[PDB]
């Protein structure tokens, strides 16, 4: 095989959250924001080279809200269980003190797709330019998600990753510091 | 060529 | 509160270009996939009993079928042309450094890190050279590790007892490259 392209969607009651997109080989080609009802590009530069119309995901959560109220009921009910992430914290290259870098949060093998995830400075949170992914889909049926932290690396200051999900007897601090 | 697709899925047996 | 999901995932899987394609359509409530069409299949299939109606349902609406089985052309091979340029094309240069793990002192067992990263696509060879020849053991590789940016990043290291004027070199073949890559350490 070469390639492999992935249009995954999914509703999650009771919390009525829905999502809608793309997947090539593992990364992101883009989402709609239900909300804002507007496609999101994962690279600025995709949108140049194609158009999605946003209003036909809408629909498609739809059929899945309803799709999912039938099958609930058709499972005698039967809840989804859940399954803690496992959570890993990188630098986006080789950090190098005064050299900007970035801290990746992989938050990965985890169900359902509702995870709350804070970037601590010193144990303080951090909000100054984060980002992160949507649920990426996994072939287990699991979820993956990133978050991002951009930073100056120094010897003054610890990180952490802190990630709170259902399936987690308490918050899960992951730890980062520079050498 | 822009347009990117997607399939629609199918109402579940009620 | 208890928590149901439902997923839907159509997966587009395609070989030696668009020559082979299959495409899937998959069916999960919470983790279990109940239903799927496969194109090979040409129908679709109870994969637990909790979608055997859907199975028997949707077989019986048979211009779902068409449309279904059509969809390796006007939603997979149609797909893949739009996305080509930008996602089958993509090409990104790795960055590559290598650096001792540790500041342990010479003719002292020590890691040497080949930093391989920002890489785009994710196939990629990073070997090892101890005075131009190649060392294969020793070798301790994170694997290839997907940053969620649409770049890569592998760190192989070499179990080394570095000797005055040895001289290591980390060598990367990437396909946004014509020459492999190379960086060398002088003990």
């Amino acid at each position: 095989e070469e390639h492999v392209i992935i249009q995954a969607e999914f509703y999650l009651n009771p919390d009525q959250s829905g999502e809608f997109m793309f997947d090539f080989d593992g990364d992101e080609i883009f989402h709609v924001d239900m909300a804002k009802k507007e496609t999101v590009w994962r690279l600025e530069e995709f949108g140049r080279f194609a158009s999605f119309e946003a209003q036909g995901a809408l629909a498609n959560i739809a059929v899945d809200k309803a799709n999912l109220e039938i099958m609930t009921k058709r499972s005698n009910y039967t809840p989804i269980t859940n399954v803690p992430p496992e959570v890993t914290v990188l630098t986006n290259s080789p950090v190098e003190l005064r050299e900007p870098n970035v801290l990746i949060c992989f938050i990965d093998k985890f169900t359902p797709p509702v995870v709350n995830v804070t970037w601590l400075r010193n144990g303080k949170p951090v909000t100054t330019g984060v980002s992160e992914t949507v649920f990426l889909p996994r072939e287990d049926h699991l979820f993956r998600k990133f978050h991002y932290l951009p930073f100056l690396p120094s010897t003054e200051d610890v990180y952490d990753c802190r990630v709170e999900h259902w399936g987690l007897d308490e918050p899960l601090l992951k730890h980062w510091e520079f050498d | 060529g822009s347009d990117w697709r997607f399939l629609r899925g199918y109402h579940q047996y009620a | 509160r208890p928590r149901f999901l439902w997923q839907l995932k159509f997966e587009c899987h395609f070989f030696n270009g668009t020559e082979r394609v299959r495409l899937l359509e998959r069916c999960i409530y919470n983790q279990e996939e109940s239903v799927r069409f496969d194109s090979d299949v040409g129908e679709y299939r109870a994969v637990t009993e909790l979608g055997r109606p859907d199975a028997e349902y949707w077989n019986s609406q048979k211009d779902l079928l068409e449309q279904r089985r059509a969809a390796v052309d006007t939603y997979c091979r149609h797909n893949y042309g739009v996305g080509e340029s930008f996602t089958v094309q993509r090409r990104v240069e790795p960055k590559v450094t290598v650096y001792p793990s540790k500041t342990q002192p010479l003719q002292h067992h020590n890691l040497l890190v080949c930093s391989v990263s920002g890489f785009y696509p994710g196939s990629i060879e990073v070997r090892w050279f101890r005075n131009g020849q190649e060392e294969k053991a020793g070798v301790v590789s994170t694997g290839l590790i997907q940053n969620g940016d649409w770049t890569f990043q592998t760190l192989v290291m070499l179990e080394t007892v570095p000797r005055s004027g040895e001289v290591y070199t980390c060598q990367v073949e990437h396909p946004s490259v014509t020459s492999p890559l190379t960086v060398e350490w002088r003990a």
